RNA sequence: GCGUUGGAUUGUUCACCCACUAAUAGGGAACGUGAGCUGGGUUUAGACCGUCGUGAGACAGGUUAGUUUUACCCUACUGAU
RNA sequence: GUGGCCUAUCGAUCCUUUAGUCCCUCGGAAUUUGAGGCUAGAGGUGCCAGAAAAGUUACCACAGGGAUAACUGGCUUGUG
RNA sequence: AAGGUAGCCAAAUGCCUCGUCAUCUAAUUAGUGACGCGCAUGAAUGGAUUAACGAGAUUCCCACUGUCCCUAUCUACUAUCUAGCGAAACCACAGCCAAGGGAACGGGCUUGGCAGAAUCAGCGGGGAAAGAAGACCCUGUUGAGCUUGACUCUAGU
RNA sequence: GCCCUGAAAAUGGAUGGCGCUCAAGCGUGUUACCUAUACUCUACCGUCAGGGUUGAUAUGAUGCCCUGACGAGUAGGCAGGCGUGGAGGUCAGUGACGAAGCCUAGACCGUAAGGUCGGGUCGAACGGCCUCUAGUGCAGAUCUUGGUGGUAGUAGCAAAUA
RNA sequence: AAAUAUGUAAGAAGUCCUUGUUACUUAAUUGAACGUGGACAUUUGAAUGAAGAGCUUUUAGUGGGCCAUUUUUGGUAAGCAGAACUGGCGAUGCGGGAUGAACCGAACGUAGAGUUAAGGUGCCGGAAUACACGCUCAUCAGACACCACAAAAGGUGUUAG
RNA sequence: GUCGAAUUUGGGUAUAGGGGCGAAAGACUAAUCGAACCAUCUAGUAGCUGGUUCCUGCCGAAGUUUCCCUCAGGAUAGCAG
RNA sequence: GGAAUACUGCCAGCUGGGACUGAGGACUGCGACGUAAGUCAAGGAUGCUGGCAUAAUGGUUAUAUGCCGCCCGUCUUGAAACACGGACCAAGGAGUCUAACGUCUAUGCGAGUGUUUGGGUGUAAAACCCAUACGCGUAAUGAAAGUGAACGUAGGUUGGGGCCUCGCAAGAGGUGCACAAUCGACCGAUCCUGAUGUCUUCGGAUGGAUUUGAGUAAGAGCAUAGCUGUUGGGACCCGAAAG
RNA sequence: GAAAUUGUUGAAAGGGAAGGGCAUUUGAUCAGACA
């Protein structure tokens, strides 16, 4: 017998591989499963994790995010990389020349930096030109502004969003949110 | 039977609703009538249009009095001034409305 | 039925120590509070405003306020399977400065004077605490204290 | 019919298999329950100091 | 499909996953929304508070169509125009040549102003406009012309 | 080891008397023993009285009338091949 | 000094009513009555997180319960 | 409001109670006759008394008798055996005991006693035998019959 | 201290039984010996974790390989698989020279759900693999319908004169 | 006025020096709070360990318990009723206590070898009818925790004091 | 027990389910009566009893808190995946 | 006065007998012995020999012997129970479908998204093509009349993966997305302050407030499918006394 | 033309049930390699 401090037989509760079945979708794991054995650059190891995230997990990147971190100190001539999709946003008014590897493009945002002057490629093409992640830039959308979060946490004075169908006066408004019926919150 | 974080349901299924289940089985089926019945009816009435000529009116409501579409028929005034009666006109394909 | 009052099962913990009752003296009045002071928590019977809790006698805290006479004190109240922060509104009264940490700072100065005289002599500082060791060999000498020889004593009733 | 009326037992044993846990402390804690004058007064501070870095 | 339900597991497990115990009775505690306010008080008060009661005043035959007001923001000013348009106005910002758009023609009601425009005059049609809006609209040379 | 009874009254266990007798000791065995009996009592439905209740009805109060089923199986036992 | 030296001395939704703001609505357009909203109290649920509620069954019924009484048996032996 | 009159009684109505006295017997919680501060008798919610009548409820006497002392014998039909005919209840598996422990009373488990094919007629100790999802009791936010200035109504008037 | 008196219950009876008296009893001390699914070492199965390896010309990078640790389980959760009726695709699959079904203390594979083969009986259809779909798996419910036992050649087949 | 339990602290979100902001505060640039700039590295502030730490969503079953040691209330007492801490049974086999849900030992993939636990070694029954010093003779001896019982009071039985 | 009558009885006929009929027992009304039988509403509801169908692998509980005409049930927090 | 021995401990001292095991499969490592070549017990067994080649070993099955083994299912703190169902066998026999939803996952497109009400067409309930609307999303907040989201590189501070500069390295510096804590700014509600001007009661500029919102602050959603969970439905299957 | 249940024939065991687990004896029966 063996006092164990732990429980046994417990798995790591990360992905290792992609639940997805799209064959090119495989092929990119494979590619990066190599370089990140093979070349102990931190960047390698970043890109195959995020391959595995479900679609929750890589929230779009407008182009817009993608302007304003150009304008960062020395940041100007960054090959920009974002695994998952970059959107179109037409709030911007002027877009710089710069190079955007990603896994899918709008045909808005590929417009969009084609006419700026710049280039879409994919991660492969990423991989020759940048073996391990030479002058690069990861950019993540935000996760915590999707519809699902602000349901989170609900109870008293958490100041969260309920869980309701219809909106309105008669909804969810009297006795229990107002000093006037009974109590508030 | 409340438990959990859940939305309030409305579900009115309280009656015998099976009863009165309509499933659109015949989808197909009527459409393919309706096609029928629209080249006999051209067939048979005349070589005309097999539909009457409608005007242009304004939507009402705040919400739609941007657009206009095809209205019920043509004013008396308006049959009078483009040069034939009322009762002639609906004899040669002009739906007249005298509302 | 049952009684669950705010005072309750109190009769001892808030009375005043024997021969010590009546005004409380001006040291307690004149010492100084600031935010992040660590403080404990005693009640004084002979003062019922801003008194604390039961639960909170002989609990330690740190100060987050400071009012007119008055302190807000932080304190973690384990409830179930977790912590939760607790914020009391106390007069000084029932408050004072607590010395497990005064002592701390002694230590805090004192490993700096030693880091700096050995600066510039010697390596190994050395300025961590010990524990107790075991004792080193010794010569014990029998001049003058020839060991005496016990023996068990009979039993006896002397009642 | 009667029944059992309270106990404790098997309680700290439930509590200790994901419980127990300190709180996590922050820097720049909450300031609910700080007297308004002092902080409509500390807000003014920190206006006049972004003002001069 | 059923293939892959927990129903074809529990095959041969007695209880169904239902437990021995508690069991898997018709109707325990009521049905639909039943004991709100006695014995789902809990459920009720905390997940959905303001249930209970009656707050404002009423409104005999509501019709929807009254209050139809779509917004628009500022940023989204310019989508309105077509793209192959937009290049040849925004560098040829100018008077007597500023491009005139008809928000009630695209289906929104009131015009707001959040974001920023391009320093470029502009004609905009409305039936209603914030006083912010308008003011960025002047700012950068343009008028506001109200409708019906 | 060997015996420890016959009766009057009571459904009674209990109790109390009469009489004989060497003696009329106390108890257990699912408060032994109902497919062994009996059914007087208690404890279904009918009915009467007293007290109680506005009433329907109540009463560990009294009174009267009220279906006691099956062994051919196994074992045990008694006899028999 | 924001009631009683401290530790008890008390009450939701709906409805009614009062005070305040004299503000919002009655949806074809107005004025005046009336009604309806907004903020703060009162009228009470003592089974006190708050259904509006008399008996009887020896003519009885159903779902159950050895989670629970009227026999043995077991633990205990005050009492005998 | 009036305080039980005439009568009657340990009565089918008296708790205490097997009341007290007398009678009946060798012996009587029974019966009868008396007595009455009657727990709680009583006058058409009828009181008291009554010849005749009663498959009504009780006590005693005579006759009579197997009710009994105390059992014995006889007849018919069964049971029994054979030919023919031929079911049912019931059945987890089954069927020898003593003690132990055990859901506090074992056919099985533990330790002992023991233990020899196949069977027939009897027998009622056991199989906590069979016959019915206890009619008693309690529980259920399950009923029904009946009653009443319970709650809410209603035909009629 | 040990022993004895005090010390009476019901079927026959239990230091577990036999039996045991300088014990095979009681108190105490010293060694040898017996044996658990526990401990130590090794093999094998599975699980988890940390790693190696895409280079063409030989097939699975969900592949192959290296290292370490771990393994009880009701209610309950999740994962990987087995079997049945029907459907799309494929094996130009099997078959009157015998398909399906049934019987078989004959053989083989899998931890198992199961799969495969031989022999007998039989007579017209049926299967492997990749996917789709469900009226898809029984020992019980005083379960439903139908069939059949022990009881058992047993109870019994004796009123109304023959 | 203990014992056992119990709060806090043992550093980088720290210490030291100089001086910036404000409508707060002070008789007063006095103080308070938050900062700019400079210095001090992991024997950087006790011990041991750390199958990595932190965090989020969602849902199952359960909501009759019971037993043992210690503390403890009611009751003459109870295999009775009710609490406290911990360990157990329930949900759990395996070796031992003859037998037993809870006691003792020890927790479990399939096998081989070795060594042990608690308990035992006359026979049933695997293992010394082993060794050593004493005690006991019962006409109802005695024989191993939980545990399946015995007391007050007595004996010139025998032993030691 | 009764046996010349308030007698026994055939046939015809009348009364139908909250109704009938009753020299009165809650009796009788087609083996059914303290509210008949038949079909439908109806697969009426049940916090209550019973049952709930293949294998292996990994993890693994609770009978406790607060509220409820709550005490054989739920909600809620905890424990678990 | 001088030894021996007992007891306890140490040896990188030597040596005999017995049992169980042989995992791996070119080489690579670390050592030992040797001047060297090489050898070796050094990262897991080889060498030699005999009998038999078939029921001999082994498998299956029946039986015997030693030890062990109580009847399953069920409710329960506790079942082999003197607790309940089960005499036997075959076939049938119980979490399903639908409307509306939560979390998670896969897919398409993305500030948008949804062809299938309908129309066109057809090898005819299939496949293919399509206009206008509508739904949800892109703005919130008030009971309502209403109003409606940039002082600033869309703010400051602290912690942050990755990238950049230097360095052999360690480190230092720069930039820092997502995310966490906190201080501000912006929009609506509430309570105040009430400018220029006036249908003298209209208008509400400006500046605040331990107040309040399911907000803004370089959008994330829409559609389809699947397991699990929820509610209404006969609702996992069978069962009342009644009305 | 299955099972419950039954007849005949053959084999085997049986001192108050039968059935089961681990191991081997005995009887019967049977596959694999002869490289
Ligand atoms: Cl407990
Ligand atoms: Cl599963
Ligand atoms: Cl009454
Ligand atoms: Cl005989
Ligand atoms: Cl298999
Ligand atoms: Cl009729
Ligand atoms: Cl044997
Ligand atoms: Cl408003
Ligand atoms: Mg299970
Ligand atoms: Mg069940
Ligand atoms: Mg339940
Ligand atoms: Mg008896
Ligand atoms: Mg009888
Ligand atoms: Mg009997
Ligand atoms: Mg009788
Ligand atoms: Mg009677
Ligand atoms: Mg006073
Ligand atoms: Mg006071
Ligand atoms: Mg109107
Ligand atoms: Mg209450
Ligand atoms: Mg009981
Ligand atoms: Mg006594
Ligand atoms: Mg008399
Ligand atoms: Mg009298
Ligand atoms: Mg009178
Ligand atoms: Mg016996
Ligand atoms: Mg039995
Ligand atoms: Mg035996
Ligand atoms: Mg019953
Ligand atoms: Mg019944
Ligand atoms: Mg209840
Ligand atoms: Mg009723
Ligand atoms: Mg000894
Ligand atoms: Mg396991
Ligand atoms: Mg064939
Ligand atoms: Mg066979
Ligand atoms: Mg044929
Ligand atoms: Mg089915
Ligand atoms: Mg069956
Ligand atoms: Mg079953
Ligand atoms: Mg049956
Ligand atoms: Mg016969
Ligand atoms: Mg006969
Ligand atoms: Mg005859
Ligand atoms: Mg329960
Ligand atoms: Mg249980
Ligand atoms: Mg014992
Ligand atoms: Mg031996
Ligand atoms: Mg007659
Ligand atoms: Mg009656
Ligand atoms: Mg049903
Ligand atoms: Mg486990
Ligand atoms: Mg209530
Ligand atoms: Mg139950
Ligand atoms: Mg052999
Ligand atoms: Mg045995
Ligand atoms: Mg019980
Ligand atoms: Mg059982
Ligand atoms: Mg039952
Ligand atoms: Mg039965
Ligand atoms: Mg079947
Ligand atoms: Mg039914
Ligand atoms: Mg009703
Ligand atoms: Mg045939
Ligand atoms: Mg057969």
């Amino acid at each position: 017998g063996i006092d164990h401090t732990s429980k046994q037989h417990k798995r790591s509760g990360h992905r290792t591989a992609p639940k997805s079945d799209n064959v090119y979708l495989k092929l990119l794991v494979k590619l990066y499963t190599f370089l990140a054995r093979r070349t102990d650059a931190p960047f390698n190891k970043v890109v195959l994790k995020a391959l595995f995230l479900s679609k929750i997990n890589r929230p779009p990147v407008s182009v817009s995010r993608i302007a304003r971190a150009l304008k960062q100190e020395g940041a100007a001539n960054k090959t920009v990389v974002v695994v998952g999709t970059v959107t179109d946003d037409a709030r911007i008014f002027e877009f710089p020349k710069t190079t955007v590897a990603a896994l899918r493009f709008t045909a808005g945002a590929r417009a969009k930096i084609v006419k700026a002057g710049g280039e879409c490629i994919t991660l492969d093409q990423l991989a020759v030109r940048a073996p391990k992640g030479q002058n690069t830039l990861i950019l993540r959308g935000p996760r915590n502004s999707r519809e699902a979060v602000r349901h989170f946490g609900m109870g008293p004075h958490k100041g969260k969003a309920p869980r309701i169908l219809s909106t309105g006066r008669k909804f969810e408004r009297a006795r229990g949110r107002r000093r006037s019926k009974g109590f508030k919150v | 039977a409340i438990s959990k974080n859940l939305p309030i349901l409305k579900n009115h299924f309280r009656k015998h609703w099976q009863e009165r289940v309509k499933v659109h089985f015949d989808q197909a089926g009527k459409k393919v009538s309706r096609r029928n019945a629209r080249a006999t009816r051209a067939a048979k009435i005349a070589p005309r249009p097999l539909d009457l000529l409608r005007p242009v009116v304004r939507a009402p409501t705040v919400k739609y009095n941007r657009k206009v579409r095809a209205g019920r028929g043509f004013t008396l005034a308006e049959v009078k001034a483009a040069g034939l009666t009322a009762a002639y006109a609906r004899t040669i394909g002009i739906a007249v409305d005298h509302r | 039925g049952k009684s669950h009052g705010y005072r309750s099962r109190t009769r001892y913990m808030f009375q005043r120590d024997f021969r010590k009752h009546g005004a409380v003296h001006l040291s307690t009045y004149l010492k100084v509070y600031k935010v992040g002071d660590i403080v404990d928590i005693k009640a004084n019977g002979s003062i019922q405003k801003g008194m604390p809790h039961k639960f909170y006698q002989g609990k330690t805290g740190v100060v987050y306020n400071v009012t007119k006479s008055s302190v807000g004190v932080i304190i973690n109240k384990m409830v179930g399977n977790r912590y939760l922060e607790k914020r009391l509104n106390l007069r000084v009264e029932h408050i004072k400065h607590s010395k497990c940490r005064q002592e701390f700072l002694e230590r805090v100065k004192a490993n700096a004077a030693k880091r700096a005289e050995a600066k510039a002599q010697g390596v190994a500082v050395q300025l961590k605490r010990q524990p107790a060791q075991p004792r080193e060999s010794r010569i014990v000498s029998t001049e003058g204290n020839v060991p005496q020889t016990l023996a068990p004593v009979p039993y006896e009733t002397f009642i | 019919a009667k029944s059992k009326n309270h106990t404790a037992h098997n309680q700290t044993r439930k509590a200790h298999r994901n419980g127990i846990k300190k709180p996590k402390t922050y820097k720049y804690p909450s300031l609910k329950g700080v007297d308004p004058k002092f902080r409509r007064n500390h807000k003014h501070a920190l206006h006049g100091t972004a003002k001069a870095l | 499909p059923s293939r892959f339900t927990k129903t074809r597991k529990h095959r041969g497990h007695v209880s169904a996953g239902k437990g021995r115990i508690g069991k898997h009775r018709k109707h325990p505690g009521g049905r639909g929304m039943a004991g709100g306010q006695h014995h789902h008080r809990i459920n009720m008060d905390k997940y959905h508070p303001g249930y209970f009661g009656k707050v404002g005043m009423r409104y005999f035959h509501k019709q929807q169509a009254h209050f139809w007001k779509p917004v628009l923001n500022l940023d989204k000013l310019w989508t309105l125009i077509p793209e192959d348009k937009r290049d040849q106005y925004l560098k040829s910002a100018s008077k007597e040549t500023a491009p005139v758009i008809d928000t009630l023609a695209a289906g929104y009601g009131k015009i707001l102003g959040k974001g920023r425009i391009p320093n470029v005059p502009v004609i905009v049609k409305a039936r209603f406009v914030s006083k912010l809006a308008e003011e960025k609209i002047r700012a950068a040379g343009g008028v506001v012309e109200l409708i019906a």
